[PDB]
């Protein structure tokens, strides 16, 4: 009745909407977003500057594939806005040029993605950037160098993609086509699997105690069990923190779970962490920049049963906090995901595929060849596999053209990254 | 001193569970040698569990269930394929060769050890082949078929009025609790990991029903309890329970799957900490049946059980393991003790203190 | 990889912060908040205009009691912003003047609050506004009229405040001091009570089946039972929708509940509705403009027990949606609340009292006379009562002065509005 | 035709529960007159439940509990103040004058009615004074002390192999289910409101255990189920249960607290809808025990039970109530039927259909 502080949470919204309306229908707007304009208040084209001003005032940015270049350059010269971060992440055959672009514009995120691509395809493309490629690793390093010596490394032939079929797991190898180099059988049922750093981790065993975990790569190396018994729990790998996460899951009492646990390869321990806002089961996991996105699955319904979920949950690993997105997925039900650049290529139902960028709120769709697909991303390629044995296809993101690319498994249970 | 009884047969080591089997019974033999090599065998009395008759098993179990278990051999799974779903045998706990012969010995040590324990023959009976607690009345649960603990407790009630059952393990003991959930003759204090764990039962509010309303104590725990916390929660709770209950013969089910580094469990107990509990129960000087359950990481389990046998003998055993039959498994360390892992203990002192207060409150209603 | 929409949720925040910084440290800002400034781009004072511009650019508004007048007038003339709504709600002896102010500025919310105050105090203060007072109701209507005839109504003597003590409930009557006119005993235990529209509703009975509900005013009129069995469930009255809500509660299984149900006086039915985000027990309810605010109580902790909660939950009745505030309460534990104007005077622990305005995010504190208080609001007065038998005090919001004002009850279980 | 048996004693109307009592047994007498005034009495056979001996009650209950109930009079509550907490008598279900005499008659009709029903004496036995199902083995729960339903079922099992118990009510029947939770001799189909309701039990997953693993059917429901939905879920479920189970003698516990407008319940069933269920069970032409439980809003309960008696007699009764002894309670309407309230039915057809499919699936595992 005498003293109180009044904080209007809608002040920013009102002022932004009003500035948008008056400016569009008729220096502060730009200076409030870009430091360089603030300092000043040719390089960019009129068409690109149109989208630049649209982002300055309205913040509505759509891209076509042919403008990323400028959408990078200008967005790193005119401003340090989130536009630059999004365009650079989106940019993350063309590796040799993007290396130079990232080096010249000092981007420590595009540079590593480009070095990865260049090193993986060094054989197919055979100064300081060359040393960085060699130091990172590699498959003809010495031949490429001839075409100093101590600035070289080798990792043999790491498996590009794994896949569990029917019970043996095949270590598929990608050569720039597909190859089958490696094979090992398992005597255990696999509830979940994850590929950490070129190694296969598999969690399962009997259904009432599905905790046994193995590192089969002499195979059958036993690892620390999880303290929970959950089925269809999402298993994700985060080499950034060297941790393997197990989110969600369905308990043996037909009850959904919201618990989250994480493993440590170096310490060989499992540690519990923050719980999920909404319990889900069978959701597809996607690790983007350390943040785990849990997509789809099943959610509680009718107080006793489960319905196909269409929620998106976000687990921030750095802060260890969970929150549910305010928007909804295009579809619901059994789902498969695969991380590519800053996107998740999510596949569900039939002839359905959505490219989802979780930092933002939009889902795109690409036409399939109109045949239960399972997707898997590679160093720079997307491979779609049919649940039942063409058995494999290659998806070109730019043209959406499915091109048929050795399969010895009747069934396809898991297709790891 | 304290007369101790040992129960062991060699053939138990040939019961191969199956490819990719967490449960490896042969581990007990890798334990038996550590008793002989250390010399604990001479100071002790050693026996072998004799065959448990089908009628004997039909004391807590149903006749149909035991008949089904006895009549299923690996060649003829086809005939009984229908009954393998009514009794939960074949998948999670698959059938293998000589399964009934395996339970002839896993159970043969508990009833025949309680025979000596209830009588004036011993203060401590030992059976590392037993410790099976998840089996139900007419169903196989977990990795158990015949509940040796429940049979031993029933065989004990003939000579004793009140029987305390302590479950040192990481899994809640379902069979024992449900077998004695509604009776005041047996109180079942169970120290176990609770949550989304295998048994699914053992809630803090599952304090009992009927005449045995306040005769079911459960202490839920999280993953990674240290030695100090486990001991400091074990000694006072057990002392208070005995003071309020006056047990006549206590049944301790020690599960080496509670040790740090087990291939299924997630507790952080060391060998010293695990023997601290048995010594604590020894301080009270009551008949102590000893059932060895779990036991999945065969090295840690072998070392722990041999040390527990040493504690039962009140003898001293050097840390440096003598070159044994399975020394290659023990690895470069050669040590009889295992260093605890670096996992976090999720059981904060406030949580432990609150649960202890709840258990004390529930014990105050004891007539 | 080809097409997606980029929506930057932080555009508004960035632009607002930048405009604030550049403008303060050096027309669009005002025009984006006020239509009249937009139209134009003496009445107000320089001191008031300082706070006006602070609201325009920064949105930081604190008031002292002596400026509401201008904070009303200007905020209704210069703009139609949320400032006018807040000042009018805050304004909602002085009734005769606020009536004229609301009439002249066409405020259909301040006008009814002022008519309520004027009608309640018509005896103590004995053209069209007079007819509105008379039509609303009244205690000397005819005497005041003499000091047309058909434009009058009477409601006898409605009970201002009820209170359950020790088991009989006393119908305390406020006369402009306290009076005790009315008394009725109960044979039942009272889990909750909600004096609704001048009538007493009490829910309770045996603790395993605490559903029995009574309308004792010949007393003991039976009402529709609730379909849930909960203890310490928050009971709230909403005459706006003619509905009595029962939120939260603790089940007989020592488990907190998040279910919400509502009663209908006209239809005599109970209907379930949306659940609460976080289950709480013993929380204090406050109905503000139809939105229910659940404050404090107990929340789950250690997977088996409860800890003093300090959360604020919001149930929007018009949309029937629940959400938890992003901020926290000053204290936690057993709590009591009482709605006054647009504020909630929340009392807990000892010598602690907070005036919380749920539309915003700020809590104030008033010093108590430094003695388990229970608060109750009247037409224009705040009465604080001691849990154990001075037994009653009157709180002046402006001066925070506790002034001692008939009590025949040893104990004080409930103090309804 | 269909021989019917009636059980009623007048004195039952003098057992005043206490001030502010939801449960008013005298309501049954306000029912009895509607049988006489309508004339249903002549066509029927009318008896009174004789005293139930203390030994008779010691068939499912404990000796100590029945001794405590028999030995507690209102003057001497002080002596047994300690035992009033072990047996949950005195607060929620307070003690009053002639409590044991009240249970001498509330139970006297069930056992003595099942005596005629199991024998070749009747196809339908009626006892509106019974219907007490919440009582436990050694505890008073809800408003019940001696579980007349469980005693009647046990007395029935002597003459019949399989016994189906249908619980038409708004409260889950805890005593009957737990009494027969682990046996296949009795299946207990219970139609009840589930959630944060009084009993706390009756989950869709509480389908049974042990030998009676698939012999416990529960149909959870929300508040406000209409007549049509209740009938359309009742007829097929009951038909399927009987087809898969082959019952020999069914025990229907009708609870008038399921009617619309009850002073404790929240269902929306009318008198016609409530009699639709009894007629449905009659179609199958099996022995039908009839226990009248609940009954809190004394007008709706009286009308419903008199109509149910009419249905049992296969007679016609006019809607216009004849001026009765308690017509003042019936009010201006004078109608024998009650118009349903305007409350919403929370049981959507998808929910009902899904639960019905789950129940059918669980019934498919019946040996
Ligand atoms: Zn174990
Ligand atoms: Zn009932």
């Amino acid at each position: 009745f005498v003293n109180y502080t009044f904080k209007d949470r809608s002040h920013s919204g009102r002022v932004a909407q009003g500035i948008m309306k008056l400016c569009l229908e008729e220096r502060l707007v730009l200076s409030a977003q870009s430091c360089f304009f603030r300092s000043m208040f040719q390089d960019v084209s009129e068409s690109v500057f149109q989208l630049l001003v649209d982002y300055i005032y309205h913040g509505t940015v759509k891209l076509r594939a042919e403008e990323l270049q400028e959408i990078y350059e200008v967005s790193d010269m005119y401003q340090l806005t989130s536009l630059f971060e999004e365009c650079s992440r989106f940019l993350a055959g063309n590796c040799l040029q993007v290396m130079w672009l990232a080096d010249r514009h000092s981007d420590p995120e595009l540079y590593t993605a480009a070095k990865h691509c260049a090193k993986t395809h060094l054989a197919q493309l055979q100064h300081r950037l060359l040393t960085d490629i060699i130091s990172d690793g590699v498959q003809n390093p010495t031949e490429a160098i001839e075409a100093l010596r101590t600035s070289l490394k080798e990792i043999g032939e790491n498996v590009h993609i794994y896949l569990i079929g029917k019970s043996l797991a095949v270590s598929l190898h990608c050569a720039e086509s597909i190859s089958v180099s490696g094979q090992n059988s398992l005597c255990h049922q696999i509830t979940a699997a994850c590929k950490h750093g070129g190694d296969l981790y598999v969690v399962g065993g009997s259904i009432p105690r599905p905790r046994r975990m193995w590192k089969c790569n002499v195979d059958w190396e036993w690892c620390a069990p999880l303290p929970r018994d959950r089925l269809q729990h999402t298993l994700v790998s985060v080499p950034g923190k060297d941790a393997i996460y197990s989110l969600g899951g369905k308990t043996l009492q037909d009850t959904l779970s919201n618990a989250v646990i994480y493993y440590r390869v170096g310490d060989n321990v499992w540690t519990e962490t923050t719980q999920l806002e909404v319990a889900v089961s069978g959701a597809a996991g996607a690790n983007l920049n350390g943040i785990i996105y849990l997509l789809g699955g099943e959610e509680n319904d009718l107080d006793f049963f489960t319905k196909p979920s269409r929620l998106i949950q976000c687990f921030d690993t750095e802060t260890d906090k969970c929150h549910v997105k305010p928007y909804v997925l295009p579809f619901a039900g059994r789902m498969h995901a695969a991380v590519h650049k800053d996107l998740v290529f999510i596949v569900a139902e039939g002839d359905s595929l959505v490219c989802y960028n979780p930092l933002l709120d939009s889902f795109t769709r690409l036409c399939l060849p109109e045949a239960l697909w399972k997707i898997a991303s590679c160093n720079g390629s997307i491979y779609v596999f049919r649940d039942r044995y063409a058995n494999t296809y290659k998806l070109d993101p730019a043209t959406s053209a499915v091109t048929v690319t050795k399969v010895l498994l009747t069934n396809l249970q898991f297709v790891l990254a | 001193k304290k007369k101790v009884c040992y129960y062991y047969d060699g053939d138990i080591g040939n019961y191969y569970y199956g490819q990719g089997h967490p449960m490896k019974p042969h581990r007990i033999r890798m334990t038996h040698n550590l008793l002989l090599n250390y010399g604990l065998y001479r100071k002790m009395e050693i026996y072998r569990p004799h065959k448990a008759t089908a009628e004997e098993m039909t004391k807590y179990h149903s006749d149909e269930y035991i008949k089904f278990l006895r009549s299923i051999r690996p060649d003829n799974m086809s005939e009984y394929s229908k009954q393998m779903q009514r009794f939960n045998v074949g998948e999670d706990c698959p059938v293998f060769d000589g399964l009934f012969e395996f339970c002839q010995l896993s159970t043969g040590g508990s009833v025949a050890g309680a025979v000596k324990l209830n009588r004036q023959q011993t203060d401590m009976a030992v059976n590392w082949a037993g410790g099976l607690h998840h089996a139900k009345k007419s169903e196989a649960s977990g990795f158990c078929y015949v509940n040796d603990i429940v049979l031993a407790i029933l065989e004990l009630l003939k000579y004793h009025q009140r029987v305390l059952y302590i479950d040192i393990d990481i899994h809640h003991g379902d069979g024992v609790e449900e077998a004695f959930y509604t009776t005041d003759r047996v109180m079942t204090v169970s120290f176990h990991k609770y949550g989304e764990y295998f048994p699914g039962t053992g809630d803090l509010r599952d304090i009992g029903a009927g005449k045995g309303k306040y005769y079911a104590v459960n202490f839920p725990m999280r993953d990674g309890i240290d030695d100090e916390s486990y001991g400091q929660i074990f000694k006072p709770i057990i002392s208070k329970v005995m003071e309020m209950y006056q047990p006549s013969a206590v049944v301790l089910q020690c599960g080496a799957d509670s040790l740090s580094g087990d291939r299924l469990g997630c507790f952080n107990l060391t060998v010293k900490g695990h023997a601290k509990c048995v010594e604590v129960v020894k301080t009270f000087n009551l008949p102590l049946l000893m059932l060895g359950g779990g036991g999945y990481t065969i090295r840690n389990v072998a070392r722990c059980w041999t040390y527990e046998t040493a504690v039962a003998l009140d003898c001293e055993i050097p840390n440096e393991l003598p070159y044994n039959d399975y020394f290659e498994y023990f690895g470069p360390d050669f040590k009889l003790h295992i260093s605890p892992s670096n996992m976090t203990n999720q059981n904060t002192p406030e949580y432990m203190e609150k649960i202890k207060q709840r258990l004390f409150e529930n014990l105050r209603m004891l007539p």
